[PDB]
């Protein structure tokens, strides 16, 4: 029959969970955001649509930090994103408290994974309306991840989600091909600023604001930090220059 | 309700014209057994605050974890974490004081005596004390345990009242503090010769000196002393 899409944990005759699929729509309808894994860290960038001149520039920050070595950015329903990060923070604090060492990226990914998958198990809750890109540096390298509303996630070389995910992914694929040896944190920051600019064409109607953050063993000492001032402008320009 | 096991002795401190100084030795006693010697009892929080802790060491380590978390948590969604919205010494103290009183109120205290030293954003010096009972107070000089009885009398000869603060330099102050540490090494049976000292100056920032040692001790007069009354040789 029909109606298999009115309740969250229901399997449709073809084995799908339609509510999760509708959650995805909310994600694809959101701002574009990406992540780029470099030779000793990861970079996060996101598009910030300027609804109007009234928005105080640089004030409505979207990228969030977890513990001190992890960055998280997401596209979709922002409140759902914050919710997931709050959980991640409690989750990381708990891990550190018992094991002393700050939580490993893979371990952290699964914590978010299980929590998100949990929200597809009952009809008393709604799935998360965000795909999340996050990662950082740990005992053995840099790690980049992307988590879907279904709770599905994998490690990535580069990742994008949101309105312009296709442009971004296209760009990321080029980078992957033209740099088998590995990009550098410095390079990744610029390359990220470019992709956000290119991917902004799928929304070229409204003006936007660029936001970047990174975590590099050499550039930030393994701590997540935001890109500001000179390093930021230098990346903005590198984009504005290749956008023509 | 509990009982301290591994303990740290005195923590002494005072404020001078441009900041505050706080010191504490590196011993971790186990009753009368001078069991551990590489114990740091001065905990820096950010770069404008140092927390000196005495009492139960296991609880001290717990307060350390709490402080690290305070820093981590304050950084969350805080674009001004290292600027206008960084942790002030007064915030760190009020927090700890809150915890200390809640714990004594549940009849399960954190068995410590704490002194929070630092410089506020407006340059003002910060020196306040809180212990296992949740009791708190401020004074130009503050000391815990033995130091309260032997360090304060010496430190107060330098800064007896508020108006002595501006008239006191880092050199004078640090000297008073170092001498007090020597006196405590002479009479406190739970003290160590090794210690750490930290200075939080509104201009020079936070200076943290490790591995200091009591020097220039007088022991020679001991040779002349014999017997306990009438003995001559």
């Amino acid at each position: 029959g029909t109606g298999y899409d009115l309740s969250n944990s229901v399997f449709s005759p073809d084995g799908r969970n339609f509510q999760v699929e509708y959650a995805v729509k909310a994600v694809e309808n959101g701002t574009t955001s990406i992540g780029i894994k470099c030779n000793d860290g990861v970079v996060f960038a996101v598009e910030k649509l300027i609804t109007s001149k009234l928005l105080v520039p640089q004030k409505n920050v979207k990228i969030q930090v977890v513990d001190r070595h992890i960055g998280c950015v997401y596209s979709g329903l922002i409140p759902d994103g914050r919710h997931l990060v709050n959980r991640g923070r409690e989750e990381a604090a708990s891990f550190k408290k018992l094991y002393k060492t700050p939580i490993p990226i893979p371990a952290f990914a699964d914590r978010l994974g299980q929590y998100v998958q949990a929200h597809t198990l009952y009809n008393s809750v709604r799935p998360f309306g965000v795909s999340t890109i996050f990662g950082g540096v740990d005992k053995n390298g840099a790690h980049l991840y992307m988590l879907e509303p279904s709770g599905s996630y994998w490690g990535y070389k580069g990742a994008a989600t949101g309105k312009g995910r296709q442009s971004a992914k296209a760009e990321l694929e080029k980078l992957v091909d033209h740099h088998p040896e590995g990009l550098s944190a410095r390079e990744a920051v610029k390359q990220a600023a470019k992709i956000i600019y290119l991917a902004h064409e799928d929304n070229k109607e409204k003006d936007f604001e660029l936001e970047i953050s990174w975590c590099s063993l050499s550039e930030t000492n393994g701590l997540h930090k935001f890109v500001k001032g000179d390093l930021l402008q230098e990346a903005i320009d590198f984009a504005q220059k290749e956008i023509n | 309700t509990q009982q301290p096991i591994v303990t740290g002795t005195s923590v002494i401190s005072m404020k001078y014209d441009n900041g505050v100084i706080i010191a504490a030795d590196n011993l971790g006693s186990y009753g009368s057994l001078l069991r551990f010697n590489g114990v740091e009892r001065l905990i820096p929080v950010g770069d404008n605050t140092v927390v000196g802790i005495s009492g139960d060491i296991s609880d001290m380590q717990h307060i350390e974890r709490l402080l690290k978390d305070l820093v981590t948590e304050n950084a969350y969604d805080n674009p001004l974490a290292d600027a206008e919205e960084a942790l002030e010494p007064s915030y760190i103290f009020e927090y700890l004081a809150t915890v200390m009183y809640q714990r004594r109120s549940k009849m399960n205290p954190l068995w410590n005596a704490i002194i929070v030293a630092g410089v506020q954003s407006n340059g003002d010096q910060f020196l306040r004390y809180v212990n296992l009972l949740g009791v708190t107070y401020s004074s130009p000089t503050l000391a815990t345990g033995f130091g309260a009885h032997m360090a304060n009398p010496l430190l107060r000869k330098v800064v007896d009242r508020e108006s002595d603060i501006p008239k006191t330099t880092v050199q004078v102050a640090e000297e008073a503090i170092v001498n007090a540490m020597r006196v405590l090494y002479y009479r406190d049976a739970r003290s160590s010769r090794n210690f750490s000292l930290a200075i939080i100056d509104k201009n020079t920032g936070l200076t943290f000196k490790k591995n200091l040692q009591v020097e220039n001790m007088k022991w020679d007069f001991a040779k002349d002393i014999k017997g306990y009354g009438t003995q001559k040789i």
